[PDB]
């Protein structure tokens, strides 16, 4: 029943700082320590720092020596972790973690991980995507949707209100130098004889609050 | 410690020889 | 309950930097890792264990730890031990020890006695679990114990078989009387605020005559043997110092004096405390060698004749460094919870 | 000191195969070696703790071996559920350093991809923003080429690959080699072409006109 949950994701401009939140439940949050670790897309795991919850002693890493700043409020039973002077190489998933809740020692491995927080560091200032069809003109026809120039992540690509899902996979998004996102949503039907069934793709960019669906025919 | 020897010496002082480690004491 | 007393291979953990070539720091670079920035000490329920500082395995682990250090760092041009001699080389370095933390591996936990005045044996109410020992300097002494921990409450006197005269007595003090030895021929000297020395010796006797049914306690010089147990021996920044206490053990003065000045000498050929052997070391350079340590407990041996007379005579002991480790390791015990 | 180095960064491994993920170090920390697994897009969860002691509610195909300076994580009878990257970590005391990482494959059979050009549509040219998606489909391994050749020359860069997680069923990947350009630069040429390599001869597919 030990819960360590995080909040939503963050978008900040270079050098503006972000305060990540972590709420733990079902144990004595004052007893066990709280660790913070990140993973940049295409990165491995990188431990940031530790914090003692009853007496806020804080230790961080050299690499993150100075920018990081963990705090807490036991009243709230919530841990914090600011990261000031924000560079855009400091955009990744930041998670809180803790160990096996035991009154014994040596068991200081992270056994309770958080959900995760995406800290996107750019000046995008939200943008909805324009939807354009990916129809072609020969074994197994392939088609889909192209959502381009939208900030930020994530976007929803549900092909025909869920149903059409067989061999239909949206591709990770890519960042182009504008700082807007663009992903590829490819669907392939059997050979090309049964290229009959309507195809209307549904796009959801929650922040943009636009879910406009578009038909894909030749 | 050589103890039979620490006693051999500590004899000349009229004393019992006993190892203090790697070391020779007399009592 | 759930744990079991057992012995394991404890891992070390200094703080030593690799920027310093002082052999301690250089030796500490490997074999041992960094210190805990937030070490855990979990108060064990409200039960009470039972320790014994005379049969610990940490003591023999730490005894071997320090032996490697010395024959890896302080290597003697020629080291002659029962059976054989080994010819080497003698470099000039410096010796300021680093506090070392001892740490139990996977599963194992260190049990520690925080009981106010403990004598390292039996009942131990306030017990706790840690992963590491604590800041202990591995200084090799004789007669007086220097640069170590001090008693929190009263002065502690403790041994295995107090009654037996073969069982070495450890005197752990409550106040750290400073000492100062320097080398300004080789002959050097030391000096001690005798005003605090003989006043905090007074309470070492008073507590010592509470375990001998208010008898008489008289101090005296070592009866004899090897020069390292007669003369208070140690290693000051590289050279082996043998200082004649005596004026510090000549019973009496407890308006007599103020400043004490034990003579002392520096030996180049000496019997090893590693094994039954001896080894020649290297002379020194005019470095005005100076060690300002904290005397914090003494190694005494009683005499044969208790019931006979109304007094007991004590003398300066040592020789077994293991007791040097025992004085600081007296509170923790290895446990396996796997 | 302490320098943790996870052996390989990526591996093949059939299904129901034996995989030994090695974890070494600089100085021993008293075997308090942890093994974590990150399933793609999930938060990671602890596998083996204290070198070999398995965690509850976790398959026994995972075995924590080695000890001191040279540990190992072995999985015999590999399956498709056992895929992510397994990171080795130390937890005696902060700094709780992790290893680089190690991601697992599935081997599969040298499948060839299906090439497909997607010409810029009607409204894609009405803004001065035009993207031309190449899409090689259902291939393996991942070593794939995507050379664009506008007007039979070569267009170095300006393209943007974007692969997806190895499919649980066919154990195959799907590409998305996009290439955005301006109306002027897009109308300053009319013969777009996507060339493709893996295993065959080649598979370039051209498109003329508007
Ligand atoms: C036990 O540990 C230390 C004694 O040094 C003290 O701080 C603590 O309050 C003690 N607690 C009990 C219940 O004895
Ligand atoms: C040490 O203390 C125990 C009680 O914890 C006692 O039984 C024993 O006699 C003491 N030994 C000495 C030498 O004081
Ligand atoms: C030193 O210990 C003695 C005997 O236990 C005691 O009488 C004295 O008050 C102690 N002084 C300090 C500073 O601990
Ligand atoms: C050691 O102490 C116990 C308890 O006082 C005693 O009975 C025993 O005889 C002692 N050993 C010697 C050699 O006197
Ligand atoms: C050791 O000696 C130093 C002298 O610089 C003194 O300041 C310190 O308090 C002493 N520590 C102990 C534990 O006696
Ligand atoms: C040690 O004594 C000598 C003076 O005889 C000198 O080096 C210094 O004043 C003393 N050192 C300390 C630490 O007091
Ligand atoms: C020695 O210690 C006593 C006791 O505090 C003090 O009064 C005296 O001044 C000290 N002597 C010197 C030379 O500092
Ligand atoms: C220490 O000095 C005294 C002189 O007061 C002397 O009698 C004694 O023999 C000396 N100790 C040694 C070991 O020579
Ligand atoms: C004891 O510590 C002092 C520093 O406080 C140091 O100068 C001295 O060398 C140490 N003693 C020994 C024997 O190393």
């Amino acid at each position: 029943q030990v819960q360590l949950v995080q909040s939503g994701a963050e978008v900040k401009k270079p050098g503006a700082s972000v305060k990540l939140s972590c709420k733990a439940s079902g144990y004595t949050f004052t007893s066990y320590d709280i660790n913070w670790v990140r993973q940049a897309p295409g990165q491995g795991l990188e431990w940031m720092g530790w914090m003692n919850p009853k007496t806020g002693n804080t230790g961080y890493a050299q690499k993150f020596q100075g920018r990081v700043t963990m705090t807490r409020d036991t009243s709230t039973s919530t841990a914090y972790m600011e990261l000031s002077s924000l560079r855009s190489e400091d955009t990744a998933v930041y998670y809180c973690a803790t160990y096996r809740i035991i009154a014994a020692v040596g068991y200081r491995y992270f056994q309770y991980w958080g959900q995760g927080a995406l800290v996107t560091v750019s000046s995008a200032s939200t943008k909805g995507p324009s939807v354009f069809p990916l129809a072609p003109s020969e074994s197994t026809a392939a088609l889909g949707c192209l959502v381009k120039d939208y900030f930020p992540e994530p976007v929803t690509v549900s092909w025909n209100s869920g149903s059409l899902t067989s061999g239909v996979h949206t591709f990770p998004a890519v960042l182009q130098s504008s700082g807007l996102y663009s992903l590829s949503s490819v669907v392939t039907v059997p050979s090309s004889s049964l290229g009959t069934q309507t195809y209307v793709c549904n796009v959801n960019h929650k922040p943009s609050n636009t879910k406009v669906d578009k038909r894909v025919e030749i | 410690x050589n103890l039979h020897f620490c006693q051999l010496r500590c004899k000349s002082l009229g004393l019992l020889g006993r190892c203090a480690x790697t070391y020779c004491a007399c009592v | 309950p759930v744990w079991k007393d057992a012995d394991t291979t404890l891992f070390c953990a200094s703080d030593a930097k690799a920027h310093e070539t002082e052999v301690h720091n250089v030796w500490a670079t490997h074999a041992c890792v960094p210190t805990d920035p937030n070490p855990q000490e979990i108060h064990l329920e409200n039960v009470t264990e039972n320790f014994n500082m005379w049969k610990n395995n940490m003591v023999e682990q730490m005894q071997e730890d320090v032996i490697s250090l010395w024959d890896q760092s302080l290597q003697p041009c020629v080291k002659l031990t029962g059976g054989s001699v080994i010819k080497q080389a003698c470099p000039k370095i410096s010796f300021d020890p680093i506090p070392i933390h001892y740490c139990t591996p996977a599963g194992y936990v260190i049990l520690k006695c925080n009981d106010k005045n403990f004598n390292g044996t039996g009942p131990c109410k306030n017990v706790s679990s840690v992963q590491c020992t604590h800041g202990i300097k591995p200084v090799v002494s004789t007669q007086l114990l220097l640069n170590g921990s001090l008693a929190e409450e009263e002065i502690i006197i403790r041994s295995e078989n107090l009654t037996n005269n073969a069982k070495t007595i450890i005197v752990h003090l409550n106040k750290s009387v400073e000492i100062n030895c320097t080398r300004p021929i080789r002959k050097a000297y030391c000096e001690i605020n005798g005003t605090k020395w003989n006043k905090v010796l007074k309470q070492v006797t008073e507590k010592l005559k509470e375990h001998f049914n208010n008898k008489t306690i008289i101090f005296q010089p070592p009866s004899g043997g090897d020069l390292e147990i007669t003369m208070h021996s140690f290693n000051c920044r590289g050279e082996f110092f043998y200082c004649n206490t005596t004026q510090l053990f000549n019973n009496t003065c407890i308006g007599c004096n103020g400043t004490i000045t034990l003579p002392c000498k520096i030996k180049q050929i000496i019997n090893m405390w590693q094994g039954t052997g001896q080894a020649m070391y290297a002379p020194p350079i005019d470095g005005k060698i100076n060690c300002v340590s904290n005397i914090t407990g003494i190694l005494l041996t009683r005499d044969g004749g208790a019931n006979n007379t109304s007094n007991e005579t004590f003398r300066p002991g040592g020789g077994n460094i293991k007791d040097n480790w025992r004085s600081e390791l007296y509170k923790y015990k290895v446990v396996q919870i796997e | 000191a302490i320098q943790m180095t996870q052996s390989p960064s990526s591996l093949s491994a059939s299904v129901g195969d034996k995989v030994t993920i090695t974890c070494r170090a600089s100085q021993g920390f008293g075997n308090y070696l942890a093994w974590y697994q990150q399933k793609p897009g999930k938060v990671p969860k602890l596998l083996i703790y204290a070198a070999t002691t398995l965690q509850s509610e976790v398959p026994s195909r995972f075995s924590g071996s080695g000890s001191g300076t040279d540990f190992t994580l072995t999985i015999s009878s590999l399956q498709p559920e056992d895929v992510a990257t397994y990171y080795c970590q130390k937890y005696n005391s902060a700094p709780f350093t992790f290893g680089q990482g190690t991601r697992l494959e599935i081997k599969r059979a040298v499948a060839a991809p299906s090439v497909f050009i997607f010409p810029p549509s009607e409204d894609q040219v009405k803004s001065g923003t035009v993207s031309v998606v190449c899409l090689l489909n259902n291939f393996y391994p991942r070593e794939a080429s995507v050379k664009w050749k506008v007007d039979g020359v070569l267009k170095t860069g300006n393209s943007q690959e974007s692969v997806t997680e190895q499919d649980s069923k066919d154990n195959t990947y799907s590409l998305s080699s996009t290439l955005t350009l301006s109306n002027t630069d897009y109308q300053s040429h009319n013969v777009y072409a996507c060339e493709v390599t893996h295993q065959g001869l080649s598979s370039p597919v051209t498109k003329s006109f508007n």
